[PDB]
């Protein structure tokens, strides 16, 4: 069957510089391609089709490139209006299978994220409910992750991570960590941690508390 | 994020074997294919060969056909190499990195760490290291160097220092080369004359291997 | 066989100017072509496949061409993050036979080594064994080498020679020779002479030294 | 049998314009072409092979093209270093026929030679021989030429021409020309004049002499 | 490095033989071969023939096919040439060039040295010189010019100098021609009016060949 993906998973580019974005095929077209500007909760619309027409609406900045198996699009420059992600086409036979997505951002200065640890309140604990969460906010760039150790020991699975897209003001990322336990768990357990590991950072930053202090 | 760890450098003896194995992370294992390249010195670079853990099928180079022995594992996600018949031309460099998707071609994005392999049959031996100084009784010109040879030693490396570390600016660090089965190294540093022989200056050289130190004066 | 080389042995190209490399292949493979970085004690990656697409954390600096059996890299300009060696890539048929490789450098001012030799300590005489050994430093361009006349005569083999990568900090080379001999030739011989034959210099500049002296 | 030549025959380029020069071949190689730099008393390397790829040593300002029958190489720009003659190479088939060759120069602004004939000394009047020459110094272009009219009639053959190469410091050439006559031929004529016709002067300067005055 | 030396050049009498060896250096011989090629007067060039030591297999020009004979000696790492009956136009300009890798194309990199070679039969004789000056009483124009006809030697070349080195400006060297087996070049030189003829000036040649120095004045 025709399968196709794109690389790499996800691409930062500020505005006023050239973007290199590329989608591969198994097997050859020789003709076809296409390119779609998707941002958040609206629907895609038609850019550069057949590798090298561009559709109406869009500038000079977009052009399309490639022969073959191999296809490009070069941005040149970028604006910030294009924020957003990209996808291929293909019209070589039905059923037609889409491309992957690739996600844009902007370049900047590293920052260094922010990070608390809040123990549950005591309306909670008469609910048969408990939970611990653990805030990120302010962080650049996108790979991060957490992880949950009590009294050292691994919690998995159970742990859940939720997103946030692009900030419009600031211009960084935003996420949550909450971690579900049940009432026998947080009688026998103490000491409560959750760590972020970032990359302007040489060591876990660790947040703690207890429940006799 | 796609991350190949490989294991630490083994010693063997030649005519026995080997086990190389170095697990897979951040994709999905099965769906893609295994390559190994081996750099031999000083400067070289081949192509091993390669397993698709679908079958298994595989291919190899017509000079390891009766040497190297491939084996996958997909319930760790890991990739394993066998070498056998190891000889004292053998010593290099080994590589783990991921191909296309069901296709050897497509040039490989991620590779190794880089674990190498040492065999021989000499067993380690403690540095024996000498003070070289001036002179016929000038220094000439205005600038001298020292240095100290280091000699007798195995395994490769050791590590030298000049006054404790004091003076880290004009040390140079000098690799060695292989010759009856024994390492040869050694080091220059550049001082001025105005100082020579005023200030003391000594040679301090540790093999970590056999926790051998020796200090001397010059 | 499917067998290649690259041309030429090295090159030295400061920051800010045009590289041009070739490998060329004696059959045609009409498609597949890789450039790898690789750095001192740093495994390779992936920078230019198809001899076209570039990989992904590469510039637009980094660009490749070439038709049939004659292949080429471009780059404009380099940078002083571009220091290391390159190989190519054939994907024609198996077994894949690798490039040669070539090694870069960087332009600059000629710098006249500095040369010395000295004799051997008194603690040596005594453990059976006996070196000279005749030190350089600080010198450019790659191109030198050293002998060994002892009372007018070559001393081959034995003559080992030791060379030192790029120094980060005033971008020369250097090296050693350490002469091997026996206890019987250090007491029928005196003159022990090296010598630096360097292209900024008309005549080998000769460093000796006598025992009785 | 293979044949081919260049065209034209020497050209004249300052130092930073473009140089267009081009060799046609009878039969098609549709590969292979080369240009060899020689200078006076030294042998030539190579430079641009395959019409494309340049070898080692030669800066980008070379640049060759053509294709079938159709070569050509671009300069762009000339350096004073670039001095000597080109040639071009053909591998189609054996035995190879190299290029005739053309020469380079450099513009100037025109200059006027000086001429000046001197009659022959007293001792070879008594040795056998007798001799006239006529020297010609400082002139560009290098189109000229020199005729000798002994009492209104032409002498050929027997004059010889001897022409320099191109002039480091002020950039000009020379010739010298002798005309050689027996004795008999002495004896009965008295006039001996020779004409330097160039480019900036509207008629030939003349230059004579008398034996009685 | 690669470097290929070349001989000196020979005088060779028309229709003997001639021995030409270039030895060659910094690279592998018999996996490459070897070309040859003879630069005809005045300017032209001209492909002798090339030889591959892997047999030894060779092919030669058509007119050269009665001529030239190659052999190659692999021990000293040097390739030979030899040339038979030759011919009063045969003199010209040889080269020692290395091809490519089991091919003829792909134009060589390197060349010879350049070693000609003299076939004549015409011995030595010494130059004669005579001194040329002013005139018919008057000396036009503000700038004039000397020079010394120097005719009957052999071989190429002599030596020529002016006021004993004093003056190096305005010294301009002419090459010769070829007429009745022998040689006939000149000199040119200018000074200003003001100083002549109160100034002495010479002409000076010496001929290495016969170890023959005329001075004279003018």
């Amino acid at each position: 069957d025709i399968q196709m993906t794109q690389s790499p998973a996800s691409l930062s580019v500020s505005v006023g510089e050239t973007v290199t974005i590329t989608c591969r095929a198994s097997e050859n077209i020789y003709s076809n391609l296409a390119w779609y500007q998707q941002k958040q909760g609206k629907s895609p619309q038609l850019l550069v089709y057949a590798a090298t027409n561009l559709a109406d609406g869009v500038p000079s900045r977009f052009s399309g490139s490639g022969s073959g198996t191999q296809y490009s699009l070069k941005i040149n420059s970028l604006q910030s209006e294009d924020f957003g992600t990209y996808y291929c086409q293909q019209f070589w036979d039905t059923p037609f299978t889409f491309g992957s997505g690739t996600k844009l951002a902007i370049k900047r200065a590293d920052a260094a994220p922010t990070v608390s640890i809040f123990p549950p309140s005591s309306e909670q604990l008469t609910s048969g409910g408990a939970s611990v969460v653990c805030f990120l906010n302010n962080f650049y760039p996108k790979d991060i992750n957490v992880k949950w150790k009590i009294d050292g020991s691994e919690r998995q699975n159970g742990v859940l991570n939720s997103w946030t897209d692009q900030d419009s003001k600031d211009s960084t990322y935003s996420m949550s960590s909450t971690l579900t336990l049940t009432k026998d768990e947080y009688e026998r357990h103490n000491s409560y941690t959750c760590e972020a590991t970032h990359k302007t950072s040489t060591s876990p930053i660790v947040k703690s508390f207890n429940r006799n202090e | 994020e796609v991350q190949l760890q490989q294991s630490g450098p083994e010693l063997v003896k030649p005519g026995a074997s080997v086990k190389m194995s170095c697990k897979t992370s951040g994709y999905t294992f099965t769906e893609n294919t295994m390559h190994w390249v081996r750099q031999s010195h000083g400067k070289s670079l081949e192509w091993i060969g390669g397993i698709y853990p679908k079958n298994d099928d595989t291919k190899y180079n017509q000079k390891f056909k009766g040497k190297a022995t491939l084996t996958v594992d997909k319930s760790s996600s890991t990739a394993c190499m066998e070498l056998r018949s190891l000889t004292s031309e053998d010593s290099a460099v080994y590589y783990c990195a991921r191909g296309d998707y069901e296709n050897y071609f497509y040039a490989m994005d991620y590779w190794g760490q880089g674990t190498s392999v040492t065999v021989s049959s000499a067993k380690t031996t403690p540095p024996s290291v000498y003070p070289l100084a001036p002179g016929c009784g000038d220094t000439t010109g205005s600038s001298v160097t020292l240095g100290c040879l280091v000699k007798g030693y195995f395994p490769e490396s050791v590590t030298v220092t000049w006054n404790s570390g004091s003076l880290s600016s004009s040390v140079h660090t000098f690799p060695a080369l292989l010759q009856s089965g024994l390492y040869t190294m050694s080091s220059s540093v550049t001082v001025p004359s105005s100082t020579w022989p005023s200030q003391t200056v000594t040679c301090s050289v540790a093999h970590p291997a056999s926790s051998t130190t020796v200090d001397k004066k010059l």
